[PDB]
């Protein structure tokens, strides 16, 4: 029976075993709250006296004879007992056959492994001895994971063999004084708290990304299958590590810190990474602390971050400086720290725990000192591994990593090829000091020959000829055909060639050398084509003065361009402002002159084309590209998608921008029939569906705004004539809606959803989806032919696939450079080191390589949200908007707050009224509370830039009641409620979250519960949702 | 000192290790840092291996080399001392002729006490106990304390023969009395010697002022004068102990500390007790405002051996007690039925010397060192005495530290620090249970004299205290052991209380002792209270909730 005189003392917990408590009873999913340790001990070890030490220890310890009392109380307690015997269980199978020893073991080792301690009813150690063979006996212990880390079990078993030295031998004891914990507490509340809690708020003020790994799929379950991957540096290494530490003044063990810093620098790709190290928070200010068990044992956030052109000893100094200025602070409870975080419960995700003495070898290292029966010959141990990954590290004579991988989470091949980065990284690293954070390659050469496979394969050979006789080889294929047709008026083929022969003559007579530019300031109509195509055939750069556009920038084109000569209709001559003659297309001296070609002069590399676009530096960029150009792209899409003969397509685009004046020639060349939109109804989406159905438009061209839009239209779209096979899109990262695949579905349509930047060429990546089911944001796609699409850092390096990095563009595919503002080529352009002597392109946009190869789509780095740890996709939100049916049409946006801080926001159209909470609803199902958008504003119309895309810099900025003090839901359950949290009165059901609650205050409350409410409850409910309703089932 | 650089060479196993050398390039690393500090403890120097760590450089880490224990100041000190609180206290009340307020006592030797060994061992008392040439000077209308060198008088010699008197007791009463009354406090010796000469031997009466000694420090000079005596008798150099840290500079410390958030983390409970105390008042028989010592009487009451012995040994146990928490819980009892009262503040004295500053070792420092602080005693819940005494004990260690901080609050700390107190418990009941009585009668060198008389170091010390000075206290409480019995001794004014009305309250205290005597020492089972257990601000409600929930789990 228990009588009061039984109780030592009894204690508040350390805020470590609160931690373990919290985790014990909040955490109960699995059964694995338990350390396991496993010794043999060959020799002939005395079993009854082994029994008797152990109980000396156990009368020895106030550790071990603790109970925790949590149930009912104001506060846990730890409570001592003078006495609690653990069981000793001894089993002997000297007599049994060996498969059947190793069988019943086994057995008994696995059902330990699964058996819990309850904190306020059972000892909280277990052992067992197996008696093997004669002189092989095994010993298996357990403890709470409450009690102890596992290294104090180095002390442990020096003071039990002590005891059994004694016991044998029959000599009294020489074990010193038990060193008491409570000197630890009495250190702690020395400690100024605040500002300990000040200097990690300090630590932790840059952190937005959040650092990851890899992971093979999302984090469905905590039940692991742990895996452990371990593998070793040369001697060579080994040795060196150890020199540069010495060189740069640091512990080998920030080397390898620095190390790891470097590769979850490569990862990602932010110069800013942070990951657990673990620290025995034992402060050396406390007497006898290194022969003081209990839970010293603590994880704090490591935090490597360099600047752009830092070498490696610069870094590797940073981090000596702040691990030294961490040093004081470490005693810390890791759920402190993360209470200063942005992040709180999310900051770390992996360990890097760094072991110049293992357990073994030290608990073994024993044996000569002691005439002992006995000679321990393995120690093994099983511990609650709490993190997805641990990378352990063992300096010796060869630095031995040992990665403790959940095999659920990592791909095997992940775990391999993270080893041969990590390695990559030290042989670097190792081999010179000096050398940047970038220019460090983490690439082994099988994976540098696989990704350099990609230029090699859709390698191609093309005829890559002058464009215009390549229209010339085809009009003289079938010249009859009717090649443009506007209004309800055409031209053959025939008509075409001999129109173009005429301006082309005309032109050249009026002194345009190829080399030249000629302005098309042209109506979107038969003498247009004709007027690109005479110009081409005069050789010169076809300038796309837009018409539509306001006066002062087509002034900027023609000055900047410093044009001779505009081909011309008569009455857009009012937009015209400078020096210039003009050729008015209708001119009779055009129609005198001769039908038949003229010498071609030309050659592939001569200056082709130019575009002016928006961009967000003021000046017009003035793009400019060579034929050579056209003729890669052609080919591809000619021979490896299709483009045909019957096919009626429509130059569905405005002449303004890349995919128009390609998807012309894409006609062309493949001998189509091209339909022109009189302009004012390419904004009449009813009247285009009008047009289609009159004219049988078989193949079609979208902008992806465009895309998003048309099928809203859902009688329009069910009206659709079945005549359309192939869509072409551009512009990035497409949303698809259920809706629009549907749409596509009901059609069968060849979804050609292309990319590419304006300047290097208008596409140079594919997909597409007939039949399939497609992605609800499809990925760019795979290289076309002849090009090299690469992921590149900083320093230019390759890295590897499924990881994120700047696209860089290359091959046939690339104009000449910028018009003017001319060193934007250098800023923009390099020579591949990756195909000496190709051109290629930097592009700002982040994209991927994905496990089936095709390239995916990040968007634009100098536009990379980070909001609050997450590199958010936004067209995630727009997807979750539009495809909720009482939305037509909406927008999300990154804008800022008065301080500069990031916010999302949301531009919504309705296809009803209604009140938008019941949207703002939808999404917070739908979305974690991350990316649902922080406000949102309701309108009629979202407006555009011209080229399609959403002109979010003109679009307004926005701006711009469940308290319940005195009307209660149920009076007692939200009276007890706001009792326990005290701060403040509480809403009507409010979220504990959003009061920003700690786990110390939640056990404080499921524990006043238990006695106050009497709810039988589980605190994983209040984990769940801090709703307070919750309990009227558990209380009634 | 190159102690440090051999240690580096030994610990990273390193030769010719140069000058300036630093310890990560050596190998060094945390494991090697612990043992450097590890090694440097066997020659005495404490080094924090986060000072090795930070600097890493034989130089700037030598520079942080410490000593692993504070040597104590050996030299002749001297110069201003601050007043601490109780003699702030002393100067404050202003006693009429406060020159006669000593502390004195009788020694004996039946085999002689030959002069010049005594005054070789007064020579060397004085001068190594750096408090007991003080001077207090007077200086700008407040009074100011000065410590001196030697500067000649350090104390005052007298001998005596009284063998031809046939009144050896009146003559040695008449002249020691004649001794009290010369005490300068400015500009003079404060300890005054006599050697009285008597047909079984010789004594030696010791006078010393009370603002320089306290019982521990009569403990103190006994101790020393012993050594001092036998050294000299068997012929060697006086070597006295080791000097403790001297009362100067506790003076400094006690008023640096008197300033910290330490000390005013106390002011919410001396608070709670004025606003509290208030208006406790007690009663007396005659209204008088003031009245001089000469009309202190006392009256004494004894425990029997048996008695006496149970209390010591036997009846804490039941609720592990220390014998103050009994004699002040009988002693609320005694005021519960001879005032009915329902409340009474009782001033305490306490030893004085707490752990209040870090640093500082006292033991053998010799000085006034006693702490007053009041203690509320509830006498409304009396009747069940088991839980009566729960009370009484829980009082005791719910006060601050042990009561020193209140007189430094009252009397040292700056008066715009101290918020909300106002210090208006003057004492009227005042208590101090000495222990054995034996600060003297313990070493066999001398013994307590039998001509003590009025010159002892007790509260029954008639002389050491001017007649003409006021009482400070209505009653003063003491007890003492001697001749292994408990002896209770009540000194009051024979103008505020009648002798009968004093009998009562004596009586009502015998009864109400025994009565916890007996009940302790036959409570079988022992029933330990919240103080005992570790948790900070356990209450008894929830004490025996965990103990019924204990029950329930187990
Ligand atoms: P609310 O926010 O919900 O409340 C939060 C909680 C409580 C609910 C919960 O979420 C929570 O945060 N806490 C509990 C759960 C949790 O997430 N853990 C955080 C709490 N702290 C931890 O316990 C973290 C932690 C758990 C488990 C491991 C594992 C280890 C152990 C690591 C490693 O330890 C060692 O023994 N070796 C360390 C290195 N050697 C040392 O001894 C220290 C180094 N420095 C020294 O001082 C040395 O001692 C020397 C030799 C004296 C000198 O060295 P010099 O200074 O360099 C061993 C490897 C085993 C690990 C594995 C694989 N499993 N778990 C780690 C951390």
């Amino acid at each position: 029976v228990f009588s009061k005189e039984q109780v030592q003392d009894m204690y508040a917990l350390t805020p470590m075993q609160e931690g373990m408590l919290f985790h014990a009873l909040l955490d109960q999913e699995h059964n694995s709250h338990l350390v396991q340790m496993s010794i043999s001990l060959q020799g002939d070890l005395d079993v009854g006296l082994f029994t008797d030490s152990l109980h000396v220890l156990v009368e020895r310890y106030d550790v071990f004879r603790t109970l925790f009392l949590y149930e009912k109380l104001k506060q846990p307690l730890q409570v001592v007992l003078k006495q609690r015997p653990i069981p000793i269980e001894f089993y002997d199978l000297s007599a049994c056959d060996e498969s059947e020893k190793q069988l019943r073991y086994t057995q008994y080792k696995r059902a330990d492994q699964e058996r819990t301690f309850h904190l306020a009813k059972d000892p909280l150690m277990r052992v067992a001895l197996f008696q093997m063979s004669q002189h092989d006996y095994q010993v298996i212990w357990s403890f709470h994971h409450i009690l102890m880390d596992g290294w104090c079990f180095s002390i442990i078993f020096d003071d039990l063999l002590a005891i059994y030295l004694s016991l044998q031998n029959k000599t009294a004891l020489s074990l010193e004084p038990v060193q008491p914990y409570s000197r630890f507490i009495n250190w702690l509340e020395k400690q100024n708290k605040q500002a300990a809690l000040n200097y990690w708020s300090d630590y932790l003020e840059a952190y937005e990304q959040k650092t990851t790994l890899p992971k093979k799929e999302a984090a469905f379950a905590k039940a692991f299958q742990p895996t452990q991957y371990r593998f070793s540096l040369n001697r060579t290494l080994t040795k060196q590590l150890g020199t540069i530490a010495s060189q740069n003044q640091v512990t080998l063990s920030t080397v390898i810190q620095t190390i790891w810093g470097v590769l979850l620098q490569k990862y990602n790709a932010a110069h800013d990474v942070l990951f657990g190290s673990v620290v025995s928070g034992r402060p050396t200010d406390i007497v006898g602390i290194d022969k003081m068990v209990g839970l010293f044992i603590n994880t704090i956030p490591f935090r490597v971050q360099a600047k752009a052109g830092q070498t490696f000893s610069e870094l590797l100094q940073a981090v000596h400086k702040r691990t030294l200025q961490s040093q004081p602070y470490e005693h810390v409870p890791l759920y402190d720290i993360q209470t200063q975080s942005v992040l709180k419960q999310e900051l770390i995700d992996h360990l890097l725990v760094i072991e110049n003495y293992p357990l073994v070898e030290a608990l073994q290292k024993k044996a000569l000192n002691q005439q002992i029966g006995f000679t321990i010959t393995a120690v093994e141990m099983f511990e609650p591994t709490n993190y997805d990954l641990t990378v352990m590290v063992m300096p010796k004579e060869e630095l031995a990593f040992r990665f403790d991988y959940n095999a659920a989470l990592f791909d095997e091949q992940v775990v391999q090829k993270l080893a041969g980065h990590l390695q990559q990284i030290a042989d670097c690293v190792a081999n010179n000091s000096g050398v940047e954070l970038c220019q460090i390659p983490l690439l082994t050469e099988a994976e540098t020959s696989q990704l350099l496979a990609k230029r090699t394969e859709t390698a191609a050979d093309y005829p890559a000829a002058t464009m215009h006789e390549l229209f010339s080889r085809q009009a003289e294929k079938t010249p009859e055909q009717v090649a443009v047709v506007f209004a309800d008026q055409h031209l053959t083929y025939r008509e075409l060639d001999e129109k173009s022969n005429q301006l082309a003559r005309f032109l050249r007579k009026k002194g345009i050398g190829t080399g030249s530019l000629v302005g098309t300031l042209l109506d979107r109509s038969l003498d247009m084509i004709v007027g690109i195509l005479g110009v081409l055939k005069a050789g010169g750069a076809f300038v796309p003065i837009d018409p539509e556009l306001p006066a002062e920038r087509i002034a900027y084109m023609l000055t900047h361009s410093r044009v001779p000569l505009v081909v011309t209709q008569n009455h857009l001559r009012a937009k015209v402002t400078t020096p210039t003659e003009t050729i008015d297309i209708n001119t009779a001296v055009i129609g005198e002159e001769s039908r038949a070609p003229i010498e071609s002069l030309n050659q592939p590399h001569d200056l082709f084309y130019i575009i002016y676009t928006s961009g967000t530096t003021g000046q017009p960029k003035g793009v400019m590209l060579e034929h050579r150009n056209m003729a890669n792209l052609m080919h591809f899409t000619f021979d490896q998608t299709n483009i045909a003969f019957h096919e009626k397509v429509l130059q569905y685009t405005t002449c303004s921008f890349d995919v128009c004046y390609q998807e012309i020639f894409s006609t062309l060349l493949s001998g189509g029939q091209l339909y022109l939109i009189t302009n004012e109804l390419r904004r009449h989406v009813e009247k285009l569906f009008a047009f289609i159905q009159e004219k049988q438009i078989s193949i079609l061209s979208l902008p992806v705004s465009f895309l998003k839009f048309i099928f809203n239209e859902q009688d329009y779209a069910q009206s659709f004539p079945r005549c359309v096979k192939h869509i072409i899109t551009a512009g990035e990262q497409l949303v698809v809606t259920h809706e629009l695949q549907k749409y596509l579905r009901q059609h069968r349509v060849f979804l050609h959803n292309h990319y590419g930047p304006s300047e290097t060429h208008v596409v140079t990546t594919c997909t597409m989806d007939p039949g399939q089911a497609i992605p609800e944001l499809p990925p760019i796609g795979k290289p076309i032919s002849n090009t090299g699409i690469y992921i590149l850092d900083e320093g230019l390096q390759l890295k590897p696939e499924g990881i994120v990095g700047e696209l860089y563009i290359s091959g046939a595919n690339v104009g000449r450079g910028y018009l003017h503002q001319p060193e934007l080529t250098a800023e923009k352009f390099l020579d591949n080191p990756y195909q000496p002597g190709e051109r290629m392109y930097r592009t700002g946009d982040l994209a991927r390589w994905l496990p089936d190869g095709q390239l995916e789509f990040l968007g634009r780095i100098d536009h990379q949200v980070k909001i609050r740890g997450h590199r958010i996709e936004l067209g995630e939100i727009e997807s979750r908007l539009l495809n909720h049916p009482a939305i037509k049409e909406a927008v999300v946006i990154d804008r800022a707050d008065e301080t500069g801080g990031k916010f999302l926001c949301a531009y919504v159209v309705l296809q009803k009224a209604l009140s938008d909470e019941e949207m703002r609803a939808y999404l917070a199902q739908a979305l974690p509370e991350y990316m649902i958008p922080s406000f949102f504003v309701t309108l009629e119309r979202i407006p555009v830039t011209p080229n399609g895309k959403t002109d979010r810099r003109a679009l307004p900025k926005p701006e711009g009641d469940y308290v319940a003090p005195t009307t209660e839901l149920e009076q007692k359950l939200v009276a007890i409620w706001e009792q326990i949290l005290g701060v403040s009165p509480i809403g009507i059901q409010d979220h504990f979250f959003t009061l920003g609650g700690h786990s110390l205050k939640a056990i404080q409350l499921i524990s006043r519960i238990q006695k106050e409410c009497q709810a039988d409850v589980p605190l994983r409910v209040l984990f769940e949702q801090p709703t307070i309703q919750a309990l009227a089932a558990y209380v009634e | 000192e190159s102690i440090l650089v051999s240690i580096w060479q030994n610990v990273l196993g390193i030769e010719k290790i140069g000058i300036r050398d630093n310890f990560y390039s050596l190998g060094g690393d945390s494991i090697q840092a612990i043992q450097v500090v590890a090694r440097l403890h066997s020659y005495q120097l404490k080094l924090e291996t986060k000072d090795l760590l930070n600097y890493p450089t034989i130089e700037q880490v030598a520079l942080f080399v410490k000593s692993t224990t504070r040597k104590s100041d050996q030299g002749i000190i001297a110069g201003n001392v601050p007043l601490t609180p109780i003699q702030k206290w002393f100067f404050g009340k202003n006693f009429t002729n406060t020159g006669h307020w000593n502390q004195s006592s009788v020694l004996y030797r039946p085999e002689g006490f030959d002069p010049k060994v005594i005054q070789s061992v007064m020579d060397k008392i004085i001068e190594h106990h750096d408090a007991l040439r003080m001077v207090y000077q007077h200086e700008n209308g407040n009074v100011v304390q000065h410590n001196r060198g030697l500067g000649g008088q350090l104390y005052d010699f007298f001998s005596y023969n009284l063998t031809a008197q046939p009144d050896v007791q009146q003559a040695i009463e008449a002249e020691t009395q004649r001794l009290h009354s010369s005490m300068n406090l400015q500009e003079g010796p404060l300890v005054k010697v006599a050697l009285f000469q008597t047909l079984h031997g010789d004594h030696l009466f010791l006078a010393i002022h009370h603002l320089v000694v306290d019982g521990i420090s009569w403990r103190i000079l006994f101790e020393d004068l012993a050594t001092g005596y036998a050294q000299a008798l068997a012929g060697q150099a006086i070597s006295l102990p080791e000097k403790t840290d001297s009362f100067q500079s506790w003076s400094q410390w006690l008023q640096e500390y008197a300033n910290e958030a330490d000390l005013l983390s106390e002011i919410p409970y001396w608070e709670s007790l004025e606003s509290q105390a208030k208006n406790v008042s007690l009663p007396k028989d005659y209204e008088v405002t003031d009245c001089k010592q000469k009309s202190v009487r006392n009256m004494r009451i004894r425990l029997h051996p048996e008695e006496t012995e149970q209390l010591l040994k036997h009846a804490n146990q039941a609720y592990q007690t220390e014998i103050n928490d009994l004699l002040l819980a009988a002693l609320g009892l005694a005021f519960a039925e001879w005032s009915k009262l329902a409340q009474i503040v009782i001033h305490l004295e306490g030893h004085g010397r707490e752990d209040i500053i870090e640093q500082a070792n006292v033991a053998r420092t010799v000085g006034w060192f006693t702490s007053q602080y009041p203690v509320l005693l509830d006498l409304k819940q009396t009747a069940p005495l088991s839980d009566y005494i729960k009370l009484t004990k829980e009082n005791m260690r719910k006060i601050p530290r042990k009561g020193i901080g209140y007189d430094i609050l009252k009397h040292v700390t700056l008066p715009e620090n101290r918020g909300s107190l106002s210090f208006r418990v003057q004492p009227e009941v005042t208590f101090n249970y000495l222990g054995q009585f034996d600060a003297d009668m313990r070493t066999e060198l001398f013994t307590r004299s039998p001509y003590s008389g009025g010159n002892t170091l007790g509260a029954d010390g008639k002389n050491n205290l001017s007649p003409e000075s006021e009482v400070y206290t209505a009653l003063n409480i003491t007890g003492l052991i001697e001749g292994g019995e408990l002896v209770l001794t009540f000194s009051y004014s024979s103008e505020q209380y009648r002798e009968e009305s004093i009998q009562q309250l004596s009586q009502s205290y015998q009864k109400h002792l025994l009565a916890i005597i007996a009940h302790c020492t036959e409570k079988k089972e022992v029933e330990r209270t919240p103080s005992d257990f570790s948790v900070k601000g356990l209450q008894m409600e929830e004490m025996d909730d965990i103990f019924e929930l204990l029950a329930n789990r187990l």
